[PDB]
RNA sequence: GAUUAAUAGGGACAGUCG
RNA sequence: GUUUUCAUUAAUCAGGAACGUAAACUAUU
């Protein structure tokens, strides 16, 4: 697997996509 | 945390799609163990 | 072909990102230094290629230029400004002794010959050049309605005060020190990326250029290239005269070192390595045996010219078999098996 | 194949260049003093610091 | 040993610059039997002779 | 119209008014138009030239005829750069500035070129059918779009 | 007007499919047009242009071709 | 049809710096590109780009870069949100960096963080 | 009081093409 | 192709609508 990409959501083309619970389990994280 | 040269050539015998893992490697607070052997194979390099 | 090893060593460690410029010193012959793409810079030396002799987190961004003065300490561009060290000195100080930031951002710079003079291409079309010790700002020269950036400035070493450049513009321009003012501009087909003149001939430059090429151009008459040498995959990133002034080192943007003659046309060696990402600075030692590599990996690579031709002192009939199989393969190169073998290179 | 396909460079003709080689180069079939003189390298680099030249020669 | 082959440097050279037989040339080329335009070229030669 | 006059707003109104009679047998715009607004501020060092503001639709009625007009304007008064533009009070106003500052010739391109830091160059470029006559007065045409409106550009001939 | 050459369009589709009545490939660019007119129709009552209670079924098609 | 002409562009600079090529042609201009490739420049992974009119973008790229890319949704952060983002964006902490359309323009998160303002995740590169 | 005229549209005309 | 016009009209398909003896070796490149 390519080892350069991020971790959060998936990789399309230059475009990245992240669903709304992996933006919601960040902000879960921080807190 | 110590890195052989045969893992250094290892790393960079791969191609630039392991640039960002090289770089990493290649940060400069780490010690660089250099290895007196020929074949650079990392798995006996490091066995040895 | 079968003792062709061309492969020597490499300065150290490396650097952590790619190495974006280098410079040797023309006047001592085992003192190299490097800045990388993080901007760091290192000052290595030749004897003892195990570790760096002094490095600095020089800039923020990389490191464009870099050159030593004639005395000992070095400068170093970037798009911050220009900036002085003395890497040699009891004491090891990181701080610099000078530093120079206005006169838009710089690009290269280049020493002169015999003075403590020298010259930053900068971006805003000019170049400007000082005198260290009596002077603050410099004095900028520029074509008088110029606009696009100047990539690469070289003193000729031969002829004093006189300075070539390339710019964007697809365009080379002289420069005349003595009555300060630019002198001829010619305007090419493709970009130039970096000029330099030969050291045993005061008139003839090369333009290492996007064309893939390298043209040998004489300065009293550009109406014709006195030669091209077209032997690259992708453009010609760097050139460099052996100090012989009769052959010439080419790092191109794909994976290639190519060695030529003065006359050839066509390369005489290509180089090439897996580790080596891609080529930016090549050039020779003060020997004209030893050329370096500075590449994208990080890594300063130590190859040799005459990839066969093995240093050290020969005894007699040893360097008369090596002097008589050059005179025969002189005479008989051209016959079909010989030139199908001496032609064979992997690529 | 021991035949040459095609002149060399600098030659214009077949008299030229095949009656231009005609003399071994070798030590069996000259003398020392010839075969140093017919093997010394154009270009003689000793070593140390190649200095771009100063002044005009000539 | 170096000598030059004389058919290869003409066909290079090309490359880079790029009433008694005649009737012979009949009886030969009258046995094949191709027509082959530059018959037909000697045949109008041969008329006009 | 907008102005009671300076020194040379006379001179330059006196030039429009003898350019009816004594003259050509060319008159078009000529009786049209009064007293507009000029101005005389340097270019380069040495040189100065003039400028002469016009109403928005004698922009066009200027249009009709220019050449041989800036000549004569040229030759008969002061022996320095004529030029003509409308008068304005925006990203739309300086390029119309642009386009009306180049007369003959019809701009193609402009080429926002930045460099390795924040600093950016605009250089616009001309007609390469028209080149021989317009080089001199170049730096000009730059020096009055700078003293006009303030960003420096540069006019450039392509190659 | 483009609805106007549209609609011209479509009553001379219509009638060449009245005389013949056999073949499909009038019927399919018939029912391409017929869209094509009543989205460009859309558009320009949401400007407002037209009035909105105007209609072109096929009644429209006859008082405008009469 | 992607409407995001800035996802067309960094998809052009990504085939580049794979391609290994030395300048695009962002067909497609805008401002926001400008700005992107304004901080990528700032960062030095871009050498030198001109908005030529017809318009379009002519990139000079020092084959520095390994990646571009969008944030597609583009969610809002703050600066205690911002510290995680970062290390689950990027590879390493050191190494790239992150876009934001913050209420003082765009910027990277390390000029966020010195001029103490947060916003929405535009994009990254590294 | 009415922007670029889009390297997305729909239409018009001309010679055509199947 | 034009020396042609309105200037977002557009992209995608839930619902729906028109046309209708066989098989068997396989942003660029
Ligand atoms: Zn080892």
């Amino acid at each position: 697997r390519p080892v350069d990409l991020p971790a959060v959501g998936r990789m399309r083309g230059a475009e990245l996509r992240i669903s709304a619970k992996e933006a919601a389990a960040i902000a879960r994280e921080v807190r | 945390i110590i890195i052989t040269s045969c893992v250094m050539a290892e790393l960079e015998k791969l191609g630039p799609r392991y640039r960002v893992a090289l770089m990493i490697a290649r940060d400069e607070r780490w010690q660089r163990l250099t290895c007196d052997h020929k074949g650079t194979y990392a798995d006996d390099c490091i066995v040895d | 072909r079968m003792f062709a090893k061309p492969f020597l060593g490499q300065l150290g460690n490396g650097h952590v990102q790619g190495v974006y410029s280098m410079c040797k010193d023309k006047n001592s012959l085992n003192c190299i230094a490097s800045g990388s793409g993080d901007g760091v810079v290192k000052v290595w030396d030749l004897t003892t290629r195990d570790e760096e002799t002094w490095r600095v987190a020089a800039h923020n961004n990389i490191v464009k230029g870099l050159t030593f003065t004639n005395d000992k300490k070095l400068l170093s561009c970037a798009t911050d400004g220009i900036k002085l060290w003395d890497p040699y000195a009891s004491p090891s100080n990181t701080t610099p002794i000078a530093t120079w930031q206005e006169g838009g951002p710089y690009t290269s710079l280049s020493f002169h010959r015999s003075a403590n003079t020298f010259a930053a291409s900068s971006g805003q079309g000019c170049i400007r050049i000082w005198d260290l010790e009596h002077s603050t700002a410099g004095q900028a020269i520029q074509w008088p309605s110029f606009v696009d950036t100047i990539t690469d400035v070289c003193f000729n070493q031969v002829e004093t005060s006189v300075i070539g450049s390339v710019a964007t513009d697809r365009s080379i321009i002289l420069f005349d020190l003595r009555t300060n003012m630019p002198v001829i501009k010619t305007v090419l087909h493709f970009a130039c990326n970096r000029i330099v003149f030969n050291p045993m001939e005061a008139m003839n430059l090369a333009v290492a250029s996007e064309d893939h090429n390298i043209y040998i151009f004489d300065a009293r008459n550009f109406d014709k290239a006195l030669n091209i040498q077209k032997g690259h995959v992708a453009a010609v990133m760097d050139v460099e005269f052996s100090p012989t002034g009769e052959e010439l080192v080419s790092g191109s943007y794909d994976r290639t070192i190519r060695l030529w003659r003065r006359d050839a046309g066509h390369s005489r060696d290509v180089y090439h390595t897996k580790r080596m990402q891609r080529v930016f600075r090549t050039m020779w030692t003060m020997d004209s045996k030893y050329i370096l590599t500075g590449s994208d990996d990080g890594n300063v690579r130590l190859w040799r010219a005459n990839a066969s031709e093995r240093s050290g002192v020969k005894a007699t009939r040893q360097r008369q078999a090596l002097e008589y199989n050059n005179a025969l393969l002189d005479r008989y190169g051209h016959l079909p098996e010989i030139r199908r073998i001496r032609r064979h290179r992997h690529l | 194949k021991y035949l040459a396909t095609g002149l060399p460079h600098p030659f214009e003709s077949q008299q030229q260049y095949e009656r231009s080689l005609r003399l071994p180069v070798g030590p069996e079939w000259m003398t020392k003093e010839t075969f140093q003189d017919a093997t010394k390298p154009r270009v003689i680099i000793k070593q140390g610091i190649i200095a771009p030249m100063s002044k005009p020669m000539y | 040993i170096g000598n030059l082959d004389l058919r290869s440097e003409k066909q290079r050279q090309a490359e880079r610059d790029l009433n008694t037989a005649l009737k012979k040339y009949l009886r030969k080329q009258r046995k094949k039997n191709i027509i082959d335009e530059k018959r037909l070229k000697a045949e109008e030669l041969y008329r006009q002779m | 119209s907008r102005q009671n006059p300076s020194d040379l707003e006379r001179a330059i109104a006196g030039a429009l008014y003898d350019l009816e009679t004594n003259t050509a047998d060319l008159k078009a715009a000529l009786r049209p138009l009064q007293f507009v607004s000029a101005r005389e501020i340097e270019v380069g060092h040495g040189k100065k030239a003039i400028v002469i503001f016009v109403p928005v639709p004698a922009l066009q009625g200027f249009h009709r005829v220019q050449q041989r007009l800036t000549r004569e304007l040229e030759k008969k008064f002061s022996d320095r750069h004529v030029l003509i533009l409308a008068a304005r009070r925006l990203t739309a106003v300086h390029d119309a500035i642009l386009t009306d500052l180049v007369y003959p010739v019809e701009i193609v391109g402009k080429r926002l070129r930045t460099k390795e830091d924040g600093s950016k160059v605009l250089k616009v470029i001309l007609d390469e059918k028209e080149r021989g006559g317009v080089d001199y007065r170049l730096d000009t045409y730059s020096e009055v779009y700078r003293r006009l409106t303030g960003r420096n550009v540069t006019f450039e001939f392509p190659q | 007007e483009d609805l106007y050459f549209l609609i011209k369009k479509a009553v001379a589709v219509r009638k060449h499919l009245e005389r013949n009545r056999k073949d499909k490939d009038s019927k399919f660019r018939l029912i391409l047009i017929e869209s094509r007119i009543h989205r460009l129709a859309r558009y320009y009552k949401t400007v407002g242009v037209l009035p909105p209670t105007w209609k072109y079924e096929s009644s429209t098609a006859s008082t405008l071709v009469a | 049809v992607r409407t995001s002409v800035l996802h067309d562009a960094l998809n052009s600079i990504n085939n580049a710096e794979k391609m290994g090529k030395r300048q695009v042609m962002i067909r497609p201009s805008s401002k926001v590109i400008v700005k992107f490739l304004q901080v990528m420049q700032r960062h030095g992974y871009i050498g030198e780009f001109e908005e030529v009119d017809n318009g379009k973008i002519v990139v000079q790229l020092n084959g520095r870069l390994n990646k571009c890319g969008v944030i597609s949704p583009r969610y809002n952060v703050r600066l205690a949100e911002l510290e995680k983002w970062v290390t689950k964006l990027l590879p390493a902490r050191q190494f790239g960096y992150v876009i934001l359309t913050t209420s003082a323009g765009i910027m990277d998160h390390e000029e966020a963080r010195r001029k103490h303002v947060a916003g929405k995740i535009i994009g990254f590169f590294y």
